């Protein structure tokens, strides 16, 4: 038996949907610690990590750890409409692959989706070992405003520290963009260890933050001097959605 | 070098969105009394005239007697579509750049290089009929009718205003009067005219920047729509009548 | 004749389905009720509507009046109303129908009456192997989910559950049973299974807004019946032939 039950189908689908902004071929890893999925874009610039620990899970049964290789290109439409905040989500291994079971408490509907899937050896979860000197907390809505602003103006986003302020720049010709984020305007939290500055792909930042729209919890963003950007959110129902963005240069 | 701050950035953005339906490029004409935008559409049926008095702005400063700031409506509107619910807006300029700065949640600033836009202004007019009404009443009715035909028929009868769309196996009609409460004031002769529905329907976004409006028309003379903005601002739209 | 109904929204939900099914239809105003029976354009399904006079605010119909209309056109009229505003349908002349959308402003539509040829469909009583009553919202969700992956909605009936299914490249099954509490009522005679067009089921999904529950009836080699019992005595039935 490989079997997990997550308390909130809507939160769970937000994870699946985030990972989908990178690929439609998802690999779910059922480990001794819970479930995770990690995928990179073709250029290796954007990394998406879904990490759901077994303690936030309402049911858990993983006799032998496995990876499961799924194309969700066609089933994600169903998952999208069937996932209600009032529904629970079950993922169970079958001989042919996986079965997703959604139990709607409101409509009393039980939606079962069978997916063919290859089984593999469970891969490992490693994140970069870096010290990111700069920290701030905001919400999804702020990050999505910024993303839409920068992508309109250019293809590169420069983020830097300017004395108790985070500065964001874009545009590489006539049209420019500048934004300033500070404590309480709108930052929930801000920690500037040492002056730091970095540049990232605007498209990649937009794809990273576009997934966070399903999460209302505080979002943490960390970066360093010519280092990756980490974007981290904890779902209300448990688990983390994490994005790493490789720096330019 | 100028600087003008609008507190209600959202409403301001809907004025420019409306202008964008008629024009590709325009000039902000900036003087000590405020900002003016005028233009004629490609089909030459509509002339528009927007005036935002200095007092319309929270802050207003100019360095020149007359500053002309040319812009592409699509580009200015792409930026204005980025506006947040409670943002204030600061328009500022120099020789090369137009800057739009949103402020509220946080501070965000966009720069557009100026472009060279050929200037505009065409032909004071007597109208035999004038109506006054809430902009939302006008907007609702015109949105509803705009899907029903290509021509809007307007006529007055004993100080009553009628909007008509004559279709296939149907005819749509609305009666606007002071008695049924849809008009605030109406006065003038019994006249009749028709106008392009597309042009009239384009002005309906002014509902977000205007509470009150004035309507003037006559037989074979333009439809004038004046949308009253705060502090004596206006958005005027003159629409030529369809050949009789 | 003259009728006044206070929720044009309910009428809109019915005509929407009807407009997805057939070009022209007839609203038959009789002494006790307004009736509508229509075969879709391809003759594979039947839509039936009964609206008892009790649900109308005003009902002056002394003899049968036939309102023949273009379904797409009437759909345009019913959409000029947004929230809870009333609709008036009147007619002095048999060739002309007056529709009034009553609200902030009164919208008046003068419609030419259409001579739609009808086939006085026989009042057949059908024997179903199963009748299951589930939430209308649940039904819509199940149909929406299954339709994304198939054109063949397989419906399956047992003594304790009804199932809505896709069988093919993507296997999906939505269950409403005893233990899920999704089953409000069930009349069981025989174990049933049949497939129906997803396209035609999608055409009528607006009907799921008329009632809290839908009674679903079918059998092996039997057609699919959807019954919507509305809270005014109103009755809507959709009957759909087996696929292909
Ligand atoms: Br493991
Ligand atoms: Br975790
Ligand atoms: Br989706
Ligand atoms: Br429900
Ligand atoms: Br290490
Ligand atoms: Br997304
Ligand atoms: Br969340
Ligand atoms: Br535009
Ligand atoms: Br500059
Ligand atoms: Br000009
Ligand atoms: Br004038
Ligand atoms: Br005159
Ligand atoms: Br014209
Ligand atoms: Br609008
Ligand atoms: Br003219
Ligand atoms: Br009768
Ligand atoms: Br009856
Ligand atoms: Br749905
Ligand atoms: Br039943
Ligand atoms: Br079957
Ligand atoms: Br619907
Ligand atoms: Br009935
Ligand atoms: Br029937
Ligand atoms: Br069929």
């Amino acid at each position: 038996m490989v079997k997990i039950v997550y308390p909130n189908a809507k939160d769970f689908f937000s994870f699946i949907n985030s990972i989908t902004n990178v690929t439609d071929s998802i690999i779910l890893n059922f480990t001794e610690d819970g479930i995770f999925s990690r995928h990179l874009t073709e250029d290796k610039v954007l990394m998406a990590i879904m990490r759901i620990p077994k303690d936030v899970l309402s049911e858990y049964s993983i006799d032998s750890p496995t990876s499961v290789k799924l194309d969700v290109s066609s089933v994600k439409k169903i998952l999208s409409k069937a996932s209600s905040k009032k529904a629970t989500i079950e993922l169970t291994e079958t001989d042919s692959g996986l079965k997703i079971i959604i139990r709607d408490e409101k409509s009393g509907a039980k939606s079962t989706i069978y997916i063919k899937a290859e089984k593999g050896q469970v891969e490992q979860l490693t994140e970069p070992k870096v010290n990111l000197a700069v920290n701030f907390t905001t919400d999804e809505s702020v990050l999505n405003v910024i993303a839409a602003d920068v992508t309109l103006v250019g293809e590169e986003m420069r983020i830097s520290t300017e004395e108790d302020k985070i500065k964001i720049e874009a545009g590489e010709e006539g049209k420019r963009y500048v934004a300033f984020l500070m404590k309480d305007k709108p930052l929930k939290e801000l920690s500037i260890d040492t002056s730091a500055s970095s540049s990232y792909s605007a498209e990649m930042f937009k794809d990273a933050v576009k997934g966070l729209r399903g999460f209302s919890a505080p979002t943490m963003v960390s970066f360093g001097e010519n280092l990756p950007m980490k974007i981290d959110v904890e779902a209300v129902s448990g688990g983390h959605m994490i994005f790493w963005i490789a720096p330019r240069l | 070098m100028m600087k003008a701050k609008v507190i209600d950035a959202v409403s301001f953005s809907y004025i420019l969105r409306t202008v964008g339906d008629f024009l590709s490029e325009a000039n902000f004409i900036v003087t000590k009394e405020g900002i003016r935008v005028s233009g004629i559409d490609p089909s030459r049926v509509v002339f528009l005239d927007i005036f935002l008095p200095s007092s319309y702005f929270e802050g207003f400063e100019v360095s020149q007697e007359k500053e002309i700031i040319g812009f592409k409506l699509e580009d200015v509107n792409d930026i204005l579509k980025r506006v947040l619910k409670d943002d204030t807006l600061i328009l500022s300029s120099n020789e090369s750049k137009l800057t739009l700065t949103f402020d509220g949640e946080f501070t965000r600033s966009f720069e557009l290089p100026l472009i060279q836009v050929e200037s505009t202004q065409p032909p004071n007019l007597e109208f035999p009929f004038k109506a006054q009404l809430l902009t939302i009443t006008f907007a609702d009715i015109i949105d509803e009718l705009s899907d029903l035909g290509e021509v809007l028929n307007i006529h007055s009868k004993e100080n009553k205003l009628y909007f008509e769309v004559i279709g296939d196996l149907s005819t749509a009609k609305v009666e606007l009067s002071t008695d049924n409460g849809t008009l605030l004031e109406a006065s003038g002769a019994d006249v009749s005219s028709s106008y392009g529905m597309e042009y009239v329907a384009n002005t309906t976004k002014m509902r977000r920047a205007s509470d009150s409006m004035e309507l003037y028309f006559g037989s074979q003379i333009p439809l004038k729509l004046r949308f009253k903005l705060p502090q004596e601002g206006y958005g005027d739209f003159y629409i030529a009548p369809r050949a009789d | 004749m003259k009728v006044v109904y206070d929720d044009v929204r309910v009428l809109k939900d019915i005509i929407q389905a009807l407009a997805r099914l057939v070009d022209e239809a007839v609203l038959k105003f009789k002494q006790d009720s307004v009736e509508l029976v229509a075969l879709d354009r391809a003759h594979i399904s039947l839509i039936s509507v009964n609206l008892p006079r009790e649900m109308f605010k005003e009902y002056d119909v002394n003899d049968e009046f036939k309102f023949g209309f273009n379904t797409q056109y009437l759909m345009k009229i019913l959409k000029v109303a947004k929230r809870k505003e009333a609709i008036e349908i009147a007619s002095e002349s048999p060739d002309s129908v007056i529709i009034n959308i009553i609200g902030s402003t009164n919208r008046e539509f003068n419609v030419r009456n259409l001579e739609v040829s009808e086939q006085e469909i026989p009042e057949i009583n059908l024997q179903f192997d199963i009748s299951a009553t589930i939430s209308s919202d649940g039904f819509k969700s199940a149909i929406s989910e299954v339709s994304t992956v198939t054109d063949n909605v397989v419906v399956e009936g047992h003594e304790d559950r009804i199932l809505i299914k896709a069988e093919g490249e993507s296997e999906v099954e939505v269950e409403f049973s005893k233990d899920t509490g999704g089953l409000q009522d069930l009349e069981f005679s025989k174990e049933s299974k049949n497939s129906y067009s997803a396209e035609y089921l999608d055409d009528v999904l607006s009907l799921t807004k008329l009632s809290d529950y839908v009674k679903i009836s079918f059998g092996n080699q039997k057609p699919l019946q959807l019954f919507f019992n509305m809270e005014g005595g109103g009755k809507v039935t959709y009957l759909l032939a087996p696929k292909v």
